């Protein structure tokens, strides 16, 4: 087998990396322009190097408030899973610090925006669009997979396109080394897998529920179970019923009903061949799985770049003082980040 | 006009 080889290779760097084991390098070396986003613990900011020029993308996150949330776990498996992968769809990592008020992540810009802003203003993309983007979920999953982890958050806020329409996965905040089961609540309430809502310790499943809530997203326009109040989107998930559009083809209908199976024992991705039943599928008949890893095929849309540094990709938002206080705030907790 | 509400995640 190739790919058995390429995942056995791929095992020996990750775990090299794994023990390897901070403070790469400070504040005082960069330049800080305009935020990208926003989150409940920190927000995400375009910084440029004063020194080398390369700009980044510097990833906030305030020392205090994971303390008082208790999200020192998450807060340890982010970093420690971001530095040992290596894949050509993941995000890349360059430094990595922290100061007496605020945790600092340096990852490589991706200027081209999220796929959620360029969804929206689309309204769908095509089947061959969908599928372009949802067959490098695909070998992602497959690769993270192998190495026992866990994503735990598939959507297009956490999805970037790069300079050449492929995908750059970021927001690795609930990644974690699972072999087994876990008990974690997390996610995003319109993408949680059923399992995950009945505290019923989930496995790797869990991310192939959420590929197909983001096909059926990327191919119509909304998700399938959606409302106001959150309680009544449990209430979609739970249940089992999908209505799907009339514009989907029924290649398209008849994998979403295998991926969005409430049934783990019919769902796809967890069975005897696992992932290969999602790759040799009718819709995935003429993707050429090779050539998507190696970046060879054309892509169907590409964003518009002004250079390296251009924020027109990324929506607009208020911007604050960056607060770092003189006194050291829960020092003794993040020692191993 | 189209008012592109970002999801959170949700914790604990
Ligand atoms: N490398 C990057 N390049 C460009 N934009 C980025 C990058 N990393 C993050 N962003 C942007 O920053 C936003 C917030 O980052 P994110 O990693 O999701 O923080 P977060 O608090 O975990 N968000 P969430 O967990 O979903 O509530 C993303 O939605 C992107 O728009
Ligand atoms: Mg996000
Ligand atoms: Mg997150």
């Amino acid at each position: 087998e190739s790919v058995k080889e390429f995942l056995a290779k791929a095992k020996e760097d990750f775990l090299k990396k794994w023990e390897t084991p901070q403070n790469t390098a400070q504040l005082d070396q960069f330049d800080r322009i305009k935020t990208l986003g926003t989150g409940s613990f920190g927000r995400v900011m375009l910084v440029k190097h004063k020194e080398s020029g390369n700009h980044y993308a510097m990833k906030i996150l305030d020392k205090q408030k994971v303390v008082k949330l208790k999200q020192i776990e998450h807060t340890l498996n982010e970093k420690r899973i971001l530095q040992a992968v290596n894949f050509p769809f993941l995000v890349k990592l360059e430094f990595s610090f922290k100061d007496n008020s605020n945790l600092y992540m340096v990852m490589e810009y991706v200027a081209g925006g999220e796929m959620f802003s360029h969804l929206r203003r689309i309204g769908r993309f095509s089947e061959p669009h969908a599928r372009f983007y949802a067959a490098q979920i695909v070998l992602t999953f497959e690769y993270l997979h192998s190495l026992d982890l866990i994503y735990r958050d598939l959507k297009p806020e956490n999805l970037l396109i790069d300079q050449q329409g492929y995908i750059q996965v970021t927001d690795f905040g609930f990644a974690k080394r699972v072999k087994g089961r876990t008990w974690t609540l997390c996610g995003t309430p319109e993408y949680l897998a059923p399992e995950i809502i009945l505290s019923k310790g989930y496995n790797k499943a869990v991310d192939w529920w959420a590929l197909g809530v983001l096909i059926y997203e990327m191919a119509a326009g909304y998700p399938p179970f959606f409302a106001d109040q959150p309680i009544q989107i449990y209430e979609k998930i739970v249940s089992g019923k999908v209505r799907f559009p009339s514009h989907f083809s029924s290649d398209l209908k008849d994998l979403l009903r295998n991926l969005l199976q409430v049934d783990l024992t019919k769902r796809f991705g967890n069975l005897k061949n696992g992932v290969n039943d999602i790759k040799n599928h009718k819709w995935f008949a003429t993707t050429d799985w090779i050539a998507i890893y190696q970046r060879k095929v054309e892509a169907p849309f590409i964003p518009k770049f002004k250079g390296p540094g251009d924020t027109s990709n990324f929506d607009d938002y208020e911007e604050e003082e960056i607060r770092v206080s003189i006194n050291e705030k829960c020092g003794k907790e993040f020692t191993e980040f | 006009t189209c008012s592109a509400i970002r999801r959170a995640s949700t914790i604990e």
